[PDB]
């Protein structure tokens, strides 16, 4: 399944995922395409922050959902 | 771009607005000219229904960013001229801090030789004795940065900025501008990287004009190709500079636990 | 209301000359344009002839002809600036940049034949090498200010004060406190004004066909503070 991740730098990345995927794995896939380290990533979906150790379906994220990526330099 | 070639030289400009703010119905007409080569816009406006029931400075941003000068190295970020001549729909909500808001919807497009801007504006929740309906804004304008971000999924732009309106008593009334622009045609359009337009304005009066009116001069230059960029919280949609998003989010996520 | 007043009924061409020294960096600027007091409008182009301007262009806007303000009819008895023409006035300032150095300026504003001429000496000291001025951290833009005017009887002129807000690269604001005095050059009678202010607005821009360090400046100035 495909989902999108929208950055504040007006950029849309489309991603290949399964609902069983952990947030940490999704962050890894983001790193894999954009080079951004997982620990600088905060992911938001319908106003909630996605937590490491949970899954795309723990938040009822389906195909074609849009996530919001906010970067956090340090302290992440 | 193709639209781009239309903006060498002086383009005549025509502005029309039908407004309704807190019930008060009004109309404004304007005309002058735009010269993208310098970034220079000159316009004169007449309230044709008589006395403008809001202060002229609050309508400044409502009354053609296609006139900005984009420098050579940023000409591929100029969405406004690329949507020309079919034009674009410009929409805003403008929030006057601790007072009402305007929603605006405009079509900016060529009609033959002239670039026209036609606007419908609806204003609600204003205070009878606020800075807007009480006419407490000075008749002047400051410089702003207009922050632009692509919105691929709309095939257009999201634009955000805050206007600083000086008040007669020395305070400053803020107006948060949440803007987006969409092409009217299906022509291709330049979708830009984050940047800003540097905006400066001066307002005056034609001393042989007894009607209620504004002369406006604008200088606009694209720049900025970032921690100052005004972005929206993905939780509550408020705009703030990028530098503040992390600490805002720490608090905002906890405030809206259901999102 | 004064003799000087009639000199300003149409477009008056303008010449600016500035000799400058800031923390030892010496510089010159020439400028030219026209003002139109009927409308309160001022247009000017300045060229730094010694190379690169060693201070940001906007710090010099106020230094680079308040004789071009539009005084409304019921305020024309308060126009010190035209009343002193054609012989002119001396305009003197100290400008204190917050947390940084200061400018001292002395300028003569007067008609040379039919052009309005502004000749200025500027000295800057105590500037920080990595500060907003010497470090060129100012945005290339300008805001509106009210310029407060008081009569100065003993020196047969005016005292003026205001603060300019200069926007910085990083989104902060840097204040420049202006202390100003204007003193007639001639012996002639002049109008000493009741308290009022000039409402000022400016826009800075570039001539894209100019290759020297330069500034295009548009000013709109209108006297206010006294009711019609
Ligand atoms: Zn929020």
């Amino acid at each position: 399944m495909q989902i999108f991740v929208k950055t504040l730098t007006g950029k849309t990345i489309t991603l290949e995922v399964e609902p069983s995927d952990t947030i940490e794995n999704v962050k890894a896939k983001i790193q894999d395409k954009e080079g951004i380290p997982p620990d600088q990533q905060r992911l938001i979906f319908a106003g909630k922050q996605l937590e490491d150790g949970r899954t795309l379906s723990d938040y009822n994220i389906q195909k074609e959902s849009t996530l919001h990526l906010v970067l956090r330099l340090r302290g992440g | 771009s193709k639209g781009e070639e239309l903006f060498t030289g002086v383009v005549p400009i025509l502005v029309e607005l039908d407004g309704d703010v807190n019930g008060h119905k009004f109309s404004v007409s304007g005309e002058g000219e735009g010269d993208a080569t310098y970034g220079k816009l000159t316009l004169k406006f007449i309230c044709t229904t008589g006395k403008l029931p809001v202060p002229w400075p609050t309508l400044v941003t409502t009354f053609v960013q296609c006139f900005a000068r984009y420098p050579d190295h940023m000409k591929q970020h100029d969405f406004f001229k690329s949507a020309m001549p079919e034009g674009y729909v410009q929409e805003r909500t403008i929030f006057f801090k601790d007072d009402g808001n305007y929603k605006t919807r405009a079509e900016v497009k060529f009609e033959g030789d002239t670039l026209v801007n036609r606007i419908e504006l609806k204003g609600i929740d204003f205070k009878e004795d606020g800075n807007i309906l009480g006419h407490k804004l000075e008749y002047n304008y400051n410089s702003h940065n207009v922050y632009i971000m692509a919105d691929k999924q709309k095939n257009g732009i999201k634009v955000n900025f805050k206007i600083r309106h000086n008040i007669e008593d020395g305070s400053v009334q803020l107006a948060d501008h949440y803007q987006q622009n969409t092409p009217i045609g299906d022509g291709p359009v330049l979708l830009p990287d984050n940047h800003y337009l540097s905006t400066q304005s001066a307002l005056s009066k034609d001393p042989n004009e007894k009607r209620d009116h504004m002369v406006l001069l604008e200088f606009v230059t694209a720049a900025g190709i970032s921690q100052l960029h005004q972005v929206q919280c993905p939780v509550c949609q408020q705009m703030m500079p990028a530098a503040h998003i992390n600490s805002h989010l720490d608090r905002c996520l906890l405030l809206h636990p259901a999102g």
